[PDB]
């Protein structure tokens, strides 16, 4: 590990650093020392550990679906052969968007998921096992794509169980875990009923449980809510 | 693209 | 070398599916594999280069002016002190920029300059070198500092003179040298009044000779055109 | 910050 001989509050502090400058790449390798150091992670580090790499492949990913796009018009018949170099540059946006997923991936099993014993902890870190199985999905193509799908799928339903039992249905990590699950439903498993039915079943649960809440919990929920409103007026 | 947290 | 053994034509593809894909990086990296084939480079290939190191640096820049405002509201009085973390980081970003401005330099100077005998390639790359040296001056603070801005000036300066004898005043690499050179004065070289000059002199010439021009490059150099209008109305 | 190209 280059961030090795750095100090775990040196990482973080560099890592917000990275934040305002818009370096999510370094953001993510300052994250990545601090999680290596071995001590568990407070809720706002794990927030900029989740940021951070969700920066880094949602940018991979938007690369990717460019070039897969490209790919896939240059295979239509009229097309004019252009050789292998499209297919060459998606497939390596696509090894270093899997390298990410890998690492985030190990992270969490080594040893995030294991020390967290919290619900908020545990439910975020699953969640996030989820995602990067979902990313790695997205691009899967070969023998193992139904055992990653399958690893999304195990590691939100895990989230979910957990999210029921121990956290209010207004709870934004137990709403943002949904929201997720419900868009690997729709996008991945081939499930829109699924999808559509957690959605909101999400929504309305919330809802319910909005006058418990301060001003303050209420606009963090109400933020949460109104993205499951906007993924149910796309697919309904 | 749909939304995710 | 890593672009070593790819093909001249596969890298300038590549550079602009990297385009496309906003992957300014992988851009840069297949320009500079491109240039390093020791051919000279077509318009097209020149403004793939130009563009793909003008994002990246251009990333770099406002990632270091983030930090550099951040590390001088901690050197001011009341402020409480945070240990080296800023200084390190600006420091990180400011290499890095540096590296950058050094390999675009670089190639420059082995050897596209020396190869460009037409106009348009030798003043777009006397205006690149002018450039990187202003952006190595913008993080300047030592010894080197008056001979870094000095570079930038000398080739602004070469650029210019070829430019007025070689190009009509509504040329959009002249037009484009102007604007960048008249930043310098303005920023660098705490020359105002030449920069304003500069830029009125520029915009008005050009306007006299717009009467020669088809619609589609009344375009090009109209755009550029509001650039020193824009800077002016900054300025005045 | 001024407009460059
Ligand atoms: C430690 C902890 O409890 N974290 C949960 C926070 C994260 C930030 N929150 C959000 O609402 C946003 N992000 C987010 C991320 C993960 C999950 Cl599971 C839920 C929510 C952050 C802001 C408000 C900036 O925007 C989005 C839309 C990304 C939600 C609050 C709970
Ligand atoms: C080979 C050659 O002749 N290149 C000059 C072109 C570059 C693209 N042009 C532009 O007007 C823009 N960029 C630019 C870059 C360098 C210089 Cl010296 C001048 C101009 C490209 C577009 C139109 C996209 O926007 C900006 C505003 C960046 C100008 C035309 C001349
Ligand atoms: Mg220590
Ligand atoms: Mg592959
Ligand atoms: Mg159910
Ligand atoms: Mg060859
Ligand atoms: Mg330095
Ligand atoms: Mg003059």
């Amino acid at each position: 590990g280059a961030m090795g001989s750095m100090e775990r509050a040196s990482l973080i502090q560099k890592a917000k650093l990275a934040e305002q400058a818009e370096r999510y790449e370094d953001m993510a390798a300052f994250m990545k020392g601090a999680v290596e150091k071995g001590e568990e992670l407070s809720c706002e580090e794990r927030n900029l550990l989740s940021v951070a790499y969700k920066n880094v492949v949602g940018g991979q990913r938007a690369a990717w679906r460019v070039l897969s796009s490209i790919e896939q018009k240059s295979n239509e018949e009229g097309s004019e052969e252009k050789g292998p170099e499209v297919r060459e540059y998606r497939e390596k946006v696509e090894t270093e968007l899997q390298g990410v997923c890998d690492t985030v991936l190990g992270l969490l099993d080594s040893h995030l998921i294991k020390e967290a014993g919290d619900a908020e902890s545990r439910v975020f870190y699953l969640k996030m096992k989820g995602d990067y199985y979902r990313y790695l999905a997205e691009v899967a193509t070969g023998d193992d794509k139904k055992r990653i799908i399958d690893s999304a799928r195990s590691a939100y339903q895990e989230a979910m169980d957990i999210s029921k039992k121990e956290m209010p249905p207004t709870n934004p990590i137990r709403l943002g875990l949904a929201l997720n699950f419900s868009v690997f439903h729709y996008e991945i498993a081939n499930s829109p009923e699924e999808a559509i039915s957690l959605a909101k079943t999400t929504f309305d649960e919330a809802m319910a449980d909005l006058h418990t809440l301060s001003e303050d919990s209420y606009k963090d929920s109400t933020l949460i809510m109104q993205l499951l409103r906007d993924n149910l007026t796309l697919w309904t | 693209f749909p939304a995710t947290v």
